[PDB]
C-alpha cells in the first residue's frame, strides 16, 4: 500500500547498496560490518554523515555506487518507481496512481505517471549541465581523471541536498572560491525546494501568478537565508579559528554558504567543530526545520515553520482564523503541521538521550549531531568518524525516519481507526 | 368521590377511561367537542367547555369535585389560567399536568395540590422496572422521557449507556450516564462501535420523527437485543413496533394516566 | 485590565522586594546591585535560583523576607489582591471578578471574590500544619533558634514550589530522610496541582466524579513520577558520585524525589552537576513541562503536554476528533495548547543563545540552567552563582515570563485584533 | 425612585434608553449578556441574570425597586415566573409586558399591578394621532396593532377601510370597521379597485414580511397617498421606509417603551 | 425579416417588445396563454402553442422565419427540445437562450446556431461600460452575472475587489480578482474593515433575496459611493432601488433581449 | 462482450452488481467516487469520471463497448449530453434511462438505441404477474409505477380499483381503470366503504412518503388481504413491510436492473 511500499521499500536500497559498498572493489581498507551498512545508508537517505571517509576509502566503485544511491532518494522513492513502467512499457491504472502521490508529496493521485517521465529526465537535465559544464571550469585542475568525476560526482549530491563530498576536506577547501559557492549553492537551493516551486514558476513565470505554496517558499526561502547570513557572520567575525581571520571578501563566502548549507546540504566551508557555541546554536534549529515540502530532503520542511509560528502570531492577537498572503490558511494545515512538528522533535530527543550514554562525548556535539541526523543535513561538528557501533543502528534509524518524513513514515504501521460516535466536552485549562 | 378531569388530551382521556372503568364519577371535560364526543360514554358526565371561563366552572357544579384534573396540554395558560382559576372556587385537591420546568414552579405558587410530568414521572417508574428486572443498560434518546431514565438509573447506582442524536442534550447528561455518547441510532456502525449488542436492556425514547423511533429498534432487533423497550407514538406506532419485535412499548401520556386513575381512587 | 494588571503589577512585587533585603539589616555581606534584584525576583517568582547562598549570605530578615516574596506568586498576583478587600470592606462589583479569573487560570468570572478567602486561607492551613508539625518533628535538632525557623521556611517554599533551602546544601544534606523526602514532597506536588484538583477533590470526593481536568491530573500526575523515578533509577544507579553508593532504600529517596523535584520543586537531594549526561536530558523535558494548570508555578503546565501529544496520537491513527476518557477535547484547547507549547520553547531558545555568548560555561549546564529558569524549577548545575551580569538582566526576564506564563503575559501588549471577513482557502503541502 | 427593568428586548430595552435619557436610575438585567453589554452604558447598573432564580432576584437588592418591569417577551412562563417572585418581595408597583389575552388574565390574578401590550395600546394611540390628525382612514393589515387601530377608530366613531391579505382576520373585523376587505396590498388593481386613492391615511400593519410592509408603502406613495403611516420591524426597515417616502413609521415596542419609561417617571 | 420568438420570459418578452419597437415583424409565441394575452399588442403575432409539438410548429408557418429565438427559461429540455425540431425544419438561423454551462454544450451540438447567457454576457458588457467610464473597481455578489464581471474586469487588467456572502464562490474567484473576500454587504463593519469607501464603483450582483441587493446599496449610499451599479430582480426592486440613490440599475434579461433584438435587426 | 454503465444510481447500480453475478465485464463508472468505492468488488472496473467530459470519456477506451449503459438519474442534462457524446464516439448500442416523457422524444432523436422507464416498464410487467397468477384487482397510489399498472391491466381487459391521496391523478385515470376512486388508504372507514376487502390483489404503489406505504399495507394485513403487493423505497423499507406481512415487495429501480442485465447477457 502507498505507505508501507515507501516504508520497507526505500528500506531494502540501504540494505542491497550496502554490500554494492561493501564489495572488495569499492573498498581499499577493510570496511567493518558496521561502517559499511552506514556510510550506504546516509548517501541513500541524501544525509550527509559518514563513519569513513568519502573521496578516499572508497574506490572509483565506491564513488559512483554513492550517486546512484544519492539520487534514489533525492526525489523519493516513489520517483523512480513509476519511471520503469512508462520507458520500457506504458500505460498506468489508477492503482499505481496512489503512490507517487506520497512520495512527492501531491494530494492528487489522478495523475503521478506522466509526470514521472518529467520529474527525472529533468533531474539528470539540471545535473548535468550544470556538473559537467559549469562545476568543471575551476576543477579540471586534478586532471580529467578526477576532475571529470569530481565535478560530476559533487552535483548529484549537490542539487539533491547530500553533503559526500570527494576531497576529506568537505568543500572545505573552497572557502573563497566563487564557481564552488555560486554553482554549488544554486543546485541545492533549488533541488532543496519543493518539486512544486521549481515547476510552477516554470509554467506560471507570472510575478503574482503563484499559488500559496510556491508563494511562500520563495519569500521564506530568500528572506530566511538573509537572517542566517546575518548571524553566521555576527558570530563568527571576530573567532579567529574560521572566518574570522580571512579577508573582506572571503567572509562573506563563508557566511553566506554556511547560513545555507545547514538547509540539508552537507557541504562545509568552514570547520564547526571550531566556531562560538552561541553559532552552533542558531544551526540547529536552523537545519531542524529542512527546506521545502516536495523539496528532497529534510525533516520539518520549511512550511511546517512559518505555518505553525504565524499561526500562533495570529492566536495572541485575535484573528479568529490563521491568513497568509490574504489567502486564509484552512483548519488542518495546522493540526498537520503541529503533529509533523512535535513529531520530529520528540523523536530528536529520543536520540539526543540514547546517543548521551553510548559514547562519551561532549553535549554541544551530540545534540548537533542528532538534529543533522534527523533532517539528514550532512554537517558534523567531527563525531561522525567516532560513532561507537550501539550509537550506530540507532542513529541508523534517526536519518531513516526523518529522510521519510515523521508523518508517512507513521502512517505504514498505524492502524487507521475512524470514530463514528462523538463524545461530551471536556474541558480542561492550560493557561 | 367527587372526579372530574380537565382537558381530553392524551392523558386527560387515560384518565376518564381508567376512573369510568373502575367504576368512579368522571366529568370529563375538553375546549373543544371533538373528543368530548367519543368520550360520552367514557365518562358519567362529558361536557363540552371552556376551563378559564367563570360562568362555566359554575354552571358545571364544579365546586362540588374534591378532585380536579387539568390535563390539557398545549397552551400552557390555559393550564394555569383553570388551576388558577380552580384554587378560587376553593377546591380541595387540584392536580395539573405541567409541561416544562417553570410550568411547575408557578403552578406550585398558584395552590396546584399536585403537578405530573408524563414524561419525567414516567421514565423514573421504568427506571425500576428495569432495575427490579434483574445489567447492562443503555437509553436512546434523551427526550425529556429518555431523560428520566438516564438521570434516575445513575441515582439507584445502575450503568446507563446514554446516547442521543445531537450533543446539545448528550453534554448536560455527561456526568448522568455511566457513559454519554453522541450518535444516531440509525447508522449500524454506530451501533456497533458503541458495542451496543452487549447491552440486554436498550431504550428508544427518540420522540418525535417516529421513523427514528422505528428504525432503531429494526436495527436493534437485528443485533439480537435480549429486551428492547420503546416509546411509541401514536395507536398504529404501537402495531408497527409490535410487529417489529419490540420486546415493550411504553405510552407516556397514556400509562401515565392509569396509573394517577389509580391514585385518586385510592385516595378516597 | 486583566491582563496587564497581572504583568505590571507581579512586577512591581519583584522590585520594591529587591529593595526589602538589599537593605544593610537584611545582608551581611555587601549585596552588589546585581544580586540583589535577582535573588529577590527568584523568590517571588518561586523559581529556585539564586546568585548568592541562601540560610549564610542573609539574616533572618533576608529569610523572612524571602517567604513573603515566594508566598505572593504562589498562588499568582490576583490571588492576594482580591482577600484585601473582603476581611478589611467587602462587597466587590463584576469590575474587579474578572481579575482573579486570569490569575488562576478561571474561565469564570461571576465568583472569584468570595473564593478569595478560601485559599489564602486554606493556604496558611496546609503550610503550618505541615510545617512546624510534621517539619519540626525531625529538625528541632539545630535548636529552637533554627529549628523553630527552618522547620517553616522550606514549607512556605516547599507547598509554593520554591527551592529556596536555608542551609547551603539545598536539602541534599537529607539524602535519605524519611521524614523529610515524605514531608516535603507531599507539599509541593499537591500545591503543584492545579487548584482545581486540589478543590475537586475535596467536595467531590468520588472515584468517579472528577471532571476531565481533575480527573486527568491525578492519572498523569503519578503515573510519570513511575517514569521519573524509574529514569533517574536506570542511570544515577551506578553513579559513583550520587546514589550510586548509597545504600539499598537510600537509594529510592534519592531517585524518587529527583523524579519529583523537577516538578518546578527546586530541591536537591542530590548533585545534578555529577550525574550521567543521559540523565540531565530527561530532566530538561522533566522540568519543561510543569504540573498542573491553576498549580502554584511552570512553564508549561503538564495539562498541555497531554493533550498536544496525545492529540497527536490520535492524529497518526484516524479518529476524527481528539477524544480523551470518553470525553472528546473540543477544538479549541488543542490551539491553545499549541500556542503555550511553541511559546515556551521558542523564548528558551532565545535564552540558551543569549547565554552561549554572554558567559564562557559548558553546553549542557548552559541548555539545562535555561530551561529550569524558565519553569522556575530551582535546580541548578551550579551556574547559578556564577551568572555574570550580562546574562542577569535578560535570566531575570526568563523567570518572570515564565513564571508568568507564555499566554497570559502576551496578552498585555498584544493589542487585539477581531477580523470580521474571510478569505479564500490556502492550499499548502508540509508532508 | 428605584427603577429597574427585567428583560432588554426591544421594549424593555427601549426603556432603560429613555429613563437614563431623562435622568433616573435604571436597574437594567436581561438574562443574557449579549443585551446586558449593549447597554452598559445605557442603564444605572447593567446586571446578567435570571428573574427565576431567587437568590439572584435578592442578591440584587431588588427589593428596594419600587418600580420592577418585566418585559421579557417569548416564553411567556419567563414573564409569569417573575412577576410571581416579584409579587413575593412585595414589590410596590410591578408592570408586566403580557403577550396575548390570557396572559393578561392570569398576570393579573398574580399581582400585576400594571399590564402592557405594546402593539394594543400603540394602535388605540395611533387611532387618536389620525382621529386628532384632521376623514377618509383606511388601515392594511390587522395583525395586533393594525387590529387595534380600526378597533379603536371605529369606536370613536370615524371611517376605517380594514383590510388584511387573507380572510381569517377580515372576518371577525366584519362588524369592527366600516369597510372590511380581503385583499393583497402588493397587487395594484385591487388597490385601485378598493379606492384607496380617496383615502388621506393610509396604515401599513402588516408585521412578519417586511417586503410586504415595503412593496405596499412604496405602492401607496405611487397613488399620491397623502400621508401614509408604517410599521417598521428593525432599524434598516426604518432607513428604507424612510427613502420610499413613509410619512410616518411606527415601532410598536420601542416608541411604547418610551412613553412607559413617562408613565414610571411622572409616577414618583 | 421573419422573425419568431419563442418563450415570452423576461428575455423573450424583452425582444418581441423592442423588434415591434424597431417596426419590425415579430411571431410572439409562449407555451401558456397568461404572457400571450399581453403581448397581443406588442407583436405581429402573439400565438399561444407549445415548441415541442410538431403540428404546432408547422401549422403556424415557423417554417417560413429565418430567426427562431427560444427564449423559455427553466425547464432546459423545453429549450432544447425546441431548438432540435427547429433545427429539423431547416431553420437558417436558430438563437436559443442556455440556462447552464452544459446546456451551451448540448444546445452547441444540435446546432444551435447561437448561444445567449443573460446573465454572463451582460456582466461583460457592463464590465465594458464600467472601464470605459475612466480605477477602484469591486463587485458584491458573485452570481452568474457579478462572476462574469470580476472575470472580464481582472482580464482586461482592472482591479476587481470580488466579494461574496459564502465563500463556496469566493474560492473560485481567488485568482480571478485583486481582492477575493468572505463577507456578507449587510454589515456595516464589514464594509468599512474592507476598505469599500475608496471604490468609485460598487456592484451589487446579489441576486434572490432582494432585500440583500436593497440593503446592501442602501449602506453603500451612506458610505457616499460616487457610483453604485446595483442588479434589480422585478420591476418594483427598479422603483425601489432608484429612491434609494442607485446610480444605475442592470436588468440581465431584460436589457440583453434589446441588444439581442438589435443584433437580428442589423443582421438583414 | 463489452459492457459499461455510467451512473452508479439505484438503477445503475443494479446492472453492475448482476452482470458482474452473471460473470460478466462491467466498466462501471459514475461522475464522484463515493459510489464508486463501494462497487470497486462489484465490477470488472471501478472508475471514478464525468460521462460530459471528452477526454474522460476516450481515456476510459469507452469506445471499444459495444453496450453503454446511462443511468444517471436527476440533472436530465448530464443523461442527454452523455448519451450525445457517446453517439459521437459511434457506440454501437447505447441505453439510457429516461425520466419523463420528453426525455423520451429528445434521447430518440439523440440515437439512443434503447431507453428505459424503471418505474413504467416494471409496473407492466407486473400487470402481467398478477394477471396470470390467477379477479378483483385495486392498485393504491397512483405514482408513476402504480399508475403504469392500472393502465396496462384495463389494456389487458381486468377491473382495476384505481385510488390515491388527492385526485390531481385520480382525473386522468377515470378511464383508465374500472373505478377511479379519491382517498386516503390510512383512514379505516375509506378503506372499508370501498369495499376493499373484496380485492384478493391490493397494490400499494405510493412512494414518497414511506409511512404511507407501510400504515397502508398494515391496515390491508388487518383486512385479511390475500396478498398484498408492496411498493418499497430503501432497504429497510424491505424488512419493515416483509414483518408486517406484505405477501409481496417490489423495487422498481432494483428488480428492473436484473432484469436489463438479462437483457443485455442474451443480446449476443
Ligand atoms: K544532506
Ligand atoms: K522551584
Amino acid at each position: 500500500t502507498p505507505p508501507q511500499v515507501l516504508a520497507i521499500g526505500f528500506f531494502l536500497t540501504i540494505i542491497i547498496g550496502a554490500v554494492l559498498l561493501m564489495l572488495p572493489i569499492s573498498t581499499t581498507k577493510p570496511l567493518s560490518w558496521i561502517d559499511a551498512l552506514f556510510t550506504a545508508a546516509s548517501a541513500t537517505t541524501v544525509t550527509g554523515l559518514a563513519v569513513v571517509d568519502t573521496g578516499t576509502q572508497f574506490t572509483v566503485f565506491g564513488q559512483t555506487v554513492i550517486m546512484g544511491l544519492i539520487q534514489i532518494g533525492g526525489l523519493g522513492f516513489m520517483t523512480f518507481a513509476v519511471l520503469i513502467v512508462m520507458i520500457l512499457a506504458a500505460a498506468i491504472g489508477l492503482k499505481e496512481r496512489m503512490l507517487v502521490q506520497e512520495a512527492l508529496n501531491q494530494p492528487t493521485i489522478g495523475g503521478v505517471i506522466g509526470l514521472v517521465k518529467v520529474l527525472f529526465l529533468f533531474s539528470i537535465s539540471i545535473e548535468l549541465i550544470a556538473a559537467l559544464i559549469l562545476s568543471i571550469r575551476l576543477v579540471p585542475q586534478y586532471g580529467w581523471s578526477s576532475g571529470l568525476f569530481a565535478s560530476l560526482f559533487h552535483a548529484i549530491s549537490a542539487f539533491n541536498n547530500a553533503g559526500f563530498s570527494l576531497w576529506p576536506d568537505n568543500l572545505m577547501s573552497y572557502v573563497g572560491d566563487p564557481t564552488v559557492n555560486l554553482v554549488i549553492t544554486f543546485l541545492f537551493i533549488t533541488g532543496g525546494i519543493g518539486f512544486t516551486v521549481l515547476f510552477d514558476v516554470m509554467k506560471q513565470r507570472r510575478f503574482k501568478t503563484f499559488s500559496l505554496h510556491t508563494a511562500l517558499m520563495l519569500t521564506g526561502t530568500l528572506m530566511l537565508n538573509a537572517i542566517a547570513m546575518l548571524t553566521v557572520f555576527i558570530l563568527e567575525y571576530s573567532n579567529p579559528g574560521t572566518l574570522g581571520h580571512l579577508a573582506a571578501v572571503d567572509k562573506l563566502w563563508a557566511s553566506y554558504f554556511q547560513a545555507v548549507t545547514p538547509r540539508t546540504a552537507g557541504f562545509n566551508s568552514l570547520d564547526f567543530g571550531s566556531m562560538r557555541e552561541g553559532t552552533i546554536v542558531f544551526t540547529l534549529l536552523l537545519m531542524f526545520i529542512g527546506a521545502g515540502s516536495a523539496s528532497t530532503a529534510s525533516g520539518i520542511k520549511l512550511t511546517t515553520f512559518i505555518v505553525i509560528l504565524t499561526s500562533v502570531i495570529a492566536y495572541l492577537r485575535g484573528k479568529k482564523e490563521t491568513v497568509i498572503f490574504r489567502r486564509s490558511i484552512k483548519y488542518p494545515i495546522i493540526i498537520k503541521a503541529l503533529a509533523v512538528s512535535v513529531t520530529s522533535l520528540f523523536i530528536v530527543f529520543l536520540g539526543i538521550f540514547a546517543l548521551t550514554i553510548t559514547e562519551q562525548a561532549p553535549f554541544l556535539q551530540i545534540v548537533f549531531e542528532t538534529f543533522s541526523a534527523f533532517g539528514t543535513v550532512g554537517l558534523t561538528m567531527g563525531l561522525t568518524p567516532e560513532l561507537t557501533t550501539a550509537g550506530k543502528c540507532i542513529i541508523i534509524v534517526i536519518m531513516f525516519i526523518g529522510r521519510i518524513g515523521p508523518l508517512t513514515f507513521v502512517f505504514s504501521f498505524a492502524a487507521t481507526e475512524q470514530s463514528n460516535i462523538r463524545y461530551p466536552d471536556g474541558e480542561v485549562f492550560t493557561g | 368521590k367527587q372526579f372530574a378531569v380537565i382537558g381530553l388530551g392524551r392523558f386527560g382521556g387515560s384518565i376518564v377511561k381508567e376512573l369510568h372503568r373502575m367504576g368512579h364519577e368522571v366529568l370529563a371535560v375538553d375546549i373543544n367537542e371533538e373528543k368530548v364526543n367519543a368520550y360520552a360514554s367514557y365518562a358519567t358526565h362529558a361536557v363540552i367547555a371552556n376551563a378559564t371561563e367563570e360562568n362555566e366552572l359554575l354552571s358545571l357544579g364544579i365546586r362540588n369535585f374534591e378532585y380536579v384534573i387539568v390535563a390539557i396540554g398545549a397552551n400552557i395558560q390555559a393550564s394555569t389560567l383553570t388551576t388558577l382559576l380552580l384554587k378560587e372556587l376553593d377546591i380541595p385537591n387540584i392536580w395539573v399536568k405541567a409541561q416544562n420546568y417553570y410550568h411547575h414552579k408557578v403552578l406550585e405558587k398558584i395552590g396546584a395540590d399536585r403537578i405530573i410530568h408524563p414524561e419525567k414521572d414516567m421514565g423514573v417508574k421504568i427506571a425500576q422496572s428495569l432495575s427490579d428486572e434483574n445489567k447492562q443498560f443503555a437509553v436512546i434518546g434523551l427526550g425529556r422521557f429518555g431523560g428520566s431514565i438516564v438521570k434516575e438509573l445513575h441515582r439507584m447506582g445502575h450503568e446507563v449507556l446514554a446516547v442521543d442524536i445531537n450533543e446539545e442534550k448528550v453534554n448536560a447528561y455527561a456526568s448522568y450516564a455511566t457513559h454519554a455518547v453522541i450518535a444516531n441510532a440509525t447508522e449500524e456502525n454506530e451501533l456497533l462501535s458503541l458495542g451496543i449488542r452487549n447491552f440486554e436492556y436498550v431504550i428508544v425514547a427518540i420522540g418525535a420523527n417516529i421513523q427514528a423511533s422505528t428504525l432503531t429498534t429494526l436495527l436493534l432487533k437485528e443485533l439480537d437485543i435480549p429486551n428492547i423497550w420503546v416509546k411509541a407514538q401514536n395507536y398504529y406506532h404501537h402495531k408497527v413496533l409490535e410487529k417489529i419485535g419490540a420486546d415493550r412499548i411504553i405510552h407516556p401520556e397514556k400509562d401515565m394516566g392509569v396509573k394517577i386513575a389509580q391514585s385518586l381512587s385510592d385516595e378516597n
